[PDB]
């Protein structure tokens, strides 16, 4: 029942700024906290960012955090990374995923129970 | 990152198992090492989650466990449909939020 | 020191200097017993609203709120140095509970966020 | 905003976003006296108990002291989603003085650690 | 426990792990209602002492204001370990006012201090 | 009129837990802040862990952060020391000593006033 | 770690000097430097705490000062008693608590 | 209208400990924080402390955090730095500075206003 | 330090632009940049403070202007008495305060 859908561009030159958002639907969007995650091609799974249910709180992976920004709108159950710098090593499969934190009045999660189709961005 | 076997295999029908070495501050301090089943050109599925836990949907052939700083997954009888590269991640702090490992490819002889 | 309101009709920065002085003289049969359980409530009523806006503790409250500037279009030389606190008050009574408002929003988010950054193992 | 107790009816979780409502609410001839002291020292006992616990100024405050799984065996979805706070009280009513007796004991530990950490250059 | 006061005969050292019990005792037709709302008094007047220093919520509070020597040339364990916290009070009385005025200078110069520091981008 | 006397094994071997026990007289016990430091055997002294008096506050060196645990019964007048992993480079004689620091209402310490013997381990 | 001559000696009856350098951080902030004499096969003794403090029970043959970031221990009138391997400790502050120097073999000529 | 004149002497041995002060007019002392700023003869500008405008806080770069202090006197109208160990690195014209940071309640500084002549020391 | 060329060069009447580039964590992030006019043998005089702001006194031919993390400082009209050595500045934050440039030498052709 759960989906996540990644739309975005799928090409950008370097110093180039480009936004992906994730809409999701099937749960209650405000309930979960959300982060990305990178992939290059040929790597394995990088964790880019995190953020909160409410979006108060961002946190990033230290090799992006003075260059991209995550944010969230959830009364239309979007979340939207926008992307600065975009040096040459952030070519790769973006996916969005629900998880990787509770608000302290939940049960703790730091796990990705819910993953989208992810999106091809090329730097 | 943690380190992982390049790959793994065995028979069909076989209890395969993929380790991820990590340090006292990543897989030791904190109990929190998820499995994650990405098959090729699909987003990965969340196979485990927290040391010994399975989220609902996932077979019972799946588990897992953690000793000092070494965490494992334990696939027992093999299927065909289990060829998948398997990645573990874990939780090591409020300063660096998630490390992933290496990806060990799973082949089914 | 210029004494109890000896600031009054200085700057606002220099009126600044005296808060403890203003703030001693807060606190220091019917109708007396009125009088005196009167300045109690007003004097929890400020602190509870401190409190609610995490300033419990502190004379000069330095908070998160940014100023939205309708509310007074003037620069800081011009508040600070030119206008005693008497003229800002009347200046931004029409405004005051907008900002009192904004305060209390803005702490409760504040506790919230620090409530989820104190669960993360 | 649902006013004053308007998230009585409402989860532990829900109603949490209310504090300030109930807060202010809290302080605004014999008789009207002593109707207005028994509040006023209301007020002052609870602030007095907070602070004693280091909570002096929060509304949220997260403490030192472990859950004993005794005074409560319920998980974090069934006491903040599925419980109001009347609930709760109820079912934590036998337990309050315990609790509260080891909030005073680790905030004085608490202090003797903060005052020993800063006795050192 | 030693109960309220029962730590008065102790030495000061000893006597500070028992602040809890006399922090509770301070709070807890015409005369009832003037002596509970002259408790309230006394009660509010130290608390916003305390706030003036910045020590609204803790029972210890350590200052950034030196020892002076005048004031008490005794050592640490002739003040902690051989006297009683009444012994003090006399010995230190003549001395108290002097103290009090320097706490409020410090504290003073400490929430300027804080809001320069926050003024730095 | 002090003694203290350290208890515990002398060998183990890499990966090894043990812990050092070190009874105390002569004082009271929880009057004094305590520690434990090291010397290998063609070296000088090398400072472990700190533990106050009460046992609130402990302390060690970079090279044992994630490895040691102080701990001190001021009910049976004991120091313990539990150690972990056990690298062979920890090879050394533990003294056990009283001293170090002070909990703010006593003179100062930064100094070590009562020595044990000596536990010497080997990996 | 603080330098520390690998070894001195002198005869009896004469002043000897072990000079502890260290650094501003440690010896020059700190007015807490220590020494212990340490027999073969016996734990350190303290021999001096505090920059110029003696602690009851040993001889006035043994002093010490500070100047700069140099710290120094003399004993006048060397016995044949006092041979014996002598540290330097000094205080760093609270993220390093203690600094040891190498050991000094104090040997009598 | 506005003056800063640097005093002080201009050379000393390796391990020397110097003082240098500046004396300013113009303007009200006590509104406005100070610095120094230092150049080698071959070099460009480097900042090296300042102090802000009532003397209660003081910054260093961190190859000087431990060895100067920087201290004012509002009442004499005085800036003083007061060096340590004077390593050689340390050979510059040493100019004293206006601006730099503000009280808060003032505009945002963030520059040097005012500039004095510059003591040279070796 | 920040980037800053050597030297530039024009003829009387001719703009020139002094170029500057710091890092993200300074001229890009702070926009709290400056410039100082430093001719041989005089004290630096400041001529921009913020990043489009000019003291009382300085000339309007003096301006300057920031793109991401690239600052810059325009001469119009350069003139036989704007021969000198320019700085520019910035703010890097609490923990840095100040960072400077290296100078550019600006000759009259
Ligand atoms: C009153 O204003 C004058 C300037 O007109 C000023 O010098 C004086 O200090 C002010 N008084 C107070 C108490 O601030
Ligand atoms: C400032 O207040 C006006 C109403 O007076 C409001 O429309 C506007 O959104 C406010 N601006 C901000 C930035 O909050
Ligand atoms: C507040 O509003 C009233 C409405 O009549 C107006 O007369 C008054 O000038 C206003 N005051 C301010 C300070 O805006
Ligand atoms: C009362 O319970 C209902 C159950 O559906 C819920 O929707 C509603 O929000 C609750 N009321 C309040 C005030 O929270
Ligand atoms: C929990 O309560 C039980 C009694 O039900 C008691 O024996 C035990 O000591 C308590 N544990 C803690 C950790 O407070
Ligand atoms: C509290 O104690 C009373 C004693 O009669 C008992 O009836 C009640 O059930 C207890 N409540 C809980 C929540 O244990
Ligand atoms: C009274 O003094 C005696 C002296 O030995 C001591 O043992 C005792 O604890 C003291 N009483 C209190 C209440 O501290
Ligand atoms: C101590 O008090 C005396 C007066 O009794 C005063 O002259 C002296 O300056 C004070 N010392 C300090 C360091 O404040
Ligand atoms: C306090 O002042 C009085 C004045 O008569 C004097 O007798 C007394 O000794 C003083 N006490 C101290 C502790 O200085």
């Amino acid at each position: 029942e759960v989906q996540l859908v990644e739309t975005g561009g799928g090409l950008v030159q370097p110093g180039g700024s480009l936004k992906l958002s994730c809409r999701a639907s099937g749960y209650t969007f405000s309930s979960f906290a959300m982060s990305w995650v990178r992939q290059a091609p040929g790597k394995g799974l990088e964790w880019v960012s995190l953020i909160n249910d409410r979006g108060g709180l961002t946190f990033y992976v230290d090799s992006v955090k003075g260059r991209f920004t995550i944010s969230r709108d959830n009364s239309k159950n979007t979340l939207s990374l926008q992307m600065h710098s975009l040096r040459d090593g952030d070519t790769a499969v973006y996916y969005c995923a629900t998880g990787g934190m509770s608000s302290a009045l939940q049960s703790s999660k730091y796990y990705f129970d819910f993953w989208g189709q992810g999106a091809l961005v090329t730097v | 990152a943690l380190t992982q076997p390049p790959s793994v295999s065995g028979s069909p029908g076989q209890s395969v198992t993929i380790s991820c070495t990590g340090t006292s501050s990543d897989i030791g301090s904190y109990n929190y090492v998820s499995w994650y089943q990405q098959h090729p050109g699909k987003a990965p599925k969340l196979m485990i989650y927290d040391v010994t836990q399975r989220p609902s949907g996932v077979s019972d052939r799946f588990s897992g466990s953690k000793s000092g700083n070494t965490a494992s997954l334990t696939i027992s009888g093999l299927q065909a449909d289990d060829e998948a590269d398997y990645y573990c991640s874990a939780y090591a702090g409020r300063q660096t939020f998630y490390i992933f490992g290496g990806g060990t490819r799973l082949t089914v002889l | 020191s210029l004494g109890f309101l000896g600031a009054a009709g200085s700057t606002m920065g220099a009126a600044s200097m005296t808060l403890t002085v203003q703030a001693r003289n807060l606190l220091s049969g019917i109708k007396q017993l009125q009088a005196r359980v009167l300045a109690v409530e007003h004097y929890l009523r400020d602190q509870q609203l401190l409190g609610i806006w995490g300033c419990s503790g502190k004379l000069i409250c330095c908070t998160n709120v940014p100023w939205n500037s309708s509310w007074s279009n003037r620069n800081l030389s011009e508040i600070w140095d030119n206008m005693t606190w008497l003229q800002w008050d009347k200046e931004i009574s029409n405004y005051t509970q907008i900002i009192y408002g904004l305060l209390e929003e803005s702490q409760n988010q504040q506790e919230k966020n620090e409530q989820d950054l104190l669960a993360l193992d």
